[PDB]
């Protein structure tokens, strides 16, 4: 549930990418369900979602 | 009936004390009658009135369930002016009561026809009215209950209530009863479950045991447990399934609220009417018939005959068109008869979607009178005017009820062939029952 | 759609063949009043404007 | 002016962006003296300079 | 011909309604668990009354029987 940058640090820049695009189509999501109406839960995963993207580029670089 | 300043755990206390009056005319058999030969007019119909046999609330629901619909009919041609002022308001609950005597009356006269209560001469008519008069005593501590609970002492409405512990207690005998039935083949007790326990004592075999764990046709079958909780998960995912329209006050910024609807737009009245239609097409078939018969038109609405089923036998629609309406006995039975089989499908789906597309608009929870009440509520959505909120509304509601209809019928028809216990339309109503009592318990 | 004052008209409909593996008859961009870019995309006759916005989220 | 340039249409358009009053959870906060926006314009009475 | 204009209610009534179980939203895993759990207690407290209920069955017939 929680990406963290100790276990991301061994893995090679392939799938680090394929990893960045996944939290980006969800941060879509999320995003668009902000918009039309969604749970207080979805809401709040934006956050999070953000955070784990600048985790993975942090790392990336 | 007056209305007092109530709590939760005094209304929850309530709800007991209420149920309990329900439970001791549920419990006691009656006395008086020396009459058990057919006590088979309907299975089903029986369910829908949450009627009994032999107990002091076999009277049922009828009138209950009627005399609302009676008051609604008047007041759509406007026939009489229902109380608008306390006085008046302290009458109709009453004289709804008195109207339901004359309801019992109805029924007095269906029990000595049917021959269920006995013959007309042998009883008598004073013993007739003996028997009538108690029967309404037990039907009125449940009306005068109605009366208390419809002015708000009772929680919601006390009519869920009786089905909700009439339709499950019946599950809840099959699964465990200690009670024990012998056909000399072995010692098994009526609960499905202590059947199973007895019959591993009765049979050192694993391989019998699991062949009877699998089968056990007489008694209920275990499979058939298992089933039962298997179908409530599945209605309990379909009754999850919702629509968030995104809600905001008028006034405030940065407030956001969701308009829930839900698949079930029409929580119950889909099934327990069409519970009703299933249950009356045979109901009339098999009475009409038997006072009247040899006519090619009451054979062609049904033919009666009783097959024994792990129990007393149950007067089958064997002939005419209710029979392809009627339910596919056995899978072997929807094997040797598809036609009645399906055809016991489509009606039922039908039906469902049917009045669940009607009841939408009958009562006034359609997309136009739901938006009228969030204006009344000072309610808008984000960047719409009402007449979009119609519009937005329309893009599901119809939809939403159809869907729903379909739904619960599907989930109904896959109930009934996983064998599970008890009937589907019953396990639609407890379901749904105990959820309105569930929204309003997490409410508080 | 909403995007920022940078995208060009082909940069939108680059980003939308892309993510919604749609196509576009056209792009019309405007800038709003409080800031951010709104951006009408016309797709091709053969895809509905419905399923898509389905498929989005938004119905 | 219909007619105007881009810098010009942001700095108007972050203007009026600025322009709404403060959210009601504001006030009732802890560490909290704020009561009510005092930076708020009106197009007829201050003329946003320019 | 007519079969088309036949077929159209039921072709838009499942396009309309797959589309709504598109949007509607659906129980999160723990939510799942979390509703299961309730409906499980409600569904043990009312078969405790009820086998409350059908055990004093077994005393008042036999009452009844007798008497
Ligand atoms: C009230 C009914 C309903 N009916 S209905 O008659 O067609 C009828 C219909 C419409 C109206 C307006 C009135 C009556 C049909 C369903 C019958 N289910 C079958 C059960 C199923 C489980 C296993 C036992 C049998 C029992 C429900 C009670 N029954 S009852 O058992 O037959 C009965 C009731 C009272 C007496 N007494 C002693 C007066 C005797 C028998 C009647
Ligand atoms: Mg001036």
């Amino acid at each position: 549930a929680k990406i963290k940058a100790r276990d991301l640090r061994g893995k090679k820049k392939e799938e680090l990418l394929k990893q960045l695009d996944d939290l980006k189509v969800e941060l879509s999501q999320l995003r668009v369900a902000k918009v039309t109406g969604g749970a207080a839960s979805k809401l709040s995963k934006i956050r999070v979602v953000r955070k784990s993207i600048a985790r993975v580029l942090t790392v990336i670089n | 009936k007056p209305e007092r300043k109530i709590q939760f755990k005094e209304k929850v206390l309530w709800t007991a004390i209420t149920l309990f009056i329900f439970l001791v005319c549920c419990q006691i058999p009656l006395f008086g009658i020396m009459s058990s030969d057919s006590a088979d007019p309907f299975y089903w119909m029986r369910v829908i009135l949450a009627s009994n046999r032999g107990t002091l609330m076999e009277l049922g629901i009828s009138p209950i369930v009627t005399s609302g619909l009676i008051m609604q009919l008047l007041a759509g041609a406007k026939i009489i002016e229902v109380g608008d002022t306390p006085k008046d308001r302290a009458l109709f609950n009453g004289a709804q009561k008195l109207f339901g005597m004359i309801i019992t009356i109805g029924q007095s006269i269906v029990y000595v026809m049917t021959g269920m209560y006995g013959d007309p001469s042998e009883m008598g008519a004073g013993i007739c009215l003996l028997i009538t008069i108690q029967l309404f005593v037990a039907g009125l501590i449940v009306l005068l209950l109605d009366e208390l609970l419809q002015k708000g002492y009772g929680l919601g409405s006390g009519i869920s209530l009786f089905i909700a512990t009439n339709i499950c207690e019946t599950i809840v005998w099959k699964a465990f009863s200690p009670t024990t039935v012998n056909t000399g083949r072995g010692m098994e007790f009526e609960g499905a479950i202590i059947a199973l326990f007895h019959l591993l004592a009765t049979r050192t075999d694993k391989v019998r045991a699991l062949r009877e764990a699998f089968y056990r046709q007489n008694l209920p079958n275990l499979m058939n447990l298992i089933a039962t909780i298997f179908v409530f998960a599945v209605v309990i995912y379909f009754q999850g399934f919702r629509v968030d329209l995104p809600i905001k006050s008028a006034r405030y910024r940065g407030q956001y609220n969701t308009y829930p609807i839900k698949l079930f737009y029409t929580s119950n009245i889909p099934i327990i009417l069409q519970s009703a239609l299933v249950s009356n097409l045979y109901v009339i078939s098999q009475m009409l018939s038997a006072r009247f018969s040899g006519n090619l038109l009451v054979s062609l609405l049904g033919t009666w005959s009783d097959t024994s089923s792990g129990g007393p036998a149950r007067a089958y629609p064997v002939g005419g068109l209710c029979h392809y309406l009627s339910p596919p006995e056995s899978f072997g039975s929807v094997l040797e008869d598809p036609v009645h089989a399906v055809v016991y499908i489509v009606f039922m789906l039908g039906s469902c979607a049917f009045f669940s597309k009607t009841w939408i608009e009958v009562s006034g929870s359609s997309a136009k009178d739901v938006a009228k009440q969030l204006k009344e509520q000072q309610m808008v959505m984000r960047g719409h005017r009402e007449t979009s909120m119609v519009h937005e509304l329309n893009r599901y509601i119809p939809t939403a009820a159809a869907f729903g209809g379909l739904c619960i019928g599907a989930l109904s028809v896959l109930a009934d062939f996983l064998g599970a216990i008890g009937s589907g339309t019953g396990i639609l109503l407890a379901v749904t029952i105990i959820y309105q009592y569930f929204e309003i318990f997490v409410k508080e | 759609f909403i995007v920022d004052v940078k995208a060009n008209k082909h940069q939108i409909k680059q980003a939308v063949k892309k993510l919604y593996d749609i196509d576009v008859a056209k792009v019309n961009t405007l800038i709003r009043p409080d800031g951010e870019k709104k951006a009408y995309v016309r797709l091709a006759p053969d895809y509905d404007a419905l399923d898509v916005a389905n498929k989005i989220g938004i119905i | 002016s219909s007619h105007k340039t881009f810098r010009i249409k942001r700095f108007l358009a972050k203007k009026q962006k600025q322009n709404r009053p403060i959210p009601q959870w504001i006030w009732m906060k802890t560490g909290n003296k704020i009561r009510y926006n005092s930076k708020r314009r009106h197009w007829r009475r201050t003329k946003l300079g320019l | 011909d007519q079969v088309m204009q036949f077929v159209e209610p039921s072709r838009q009534f499942v396009k309309d309604s797959i589309r709504l179980v598109k949007r509607c939203t659906k129980p999160d895993r723990k939510e799942f668990q979390k509703i299961a759990m309730a409906t499980a207690i409600g569904f043990a407290i009312m078969g405790f009354i009820g086998f409350f209920v059908k055990l004093i069955h077994i005393p008042i017939n036999n009452i009844i029987v007798g008497g």
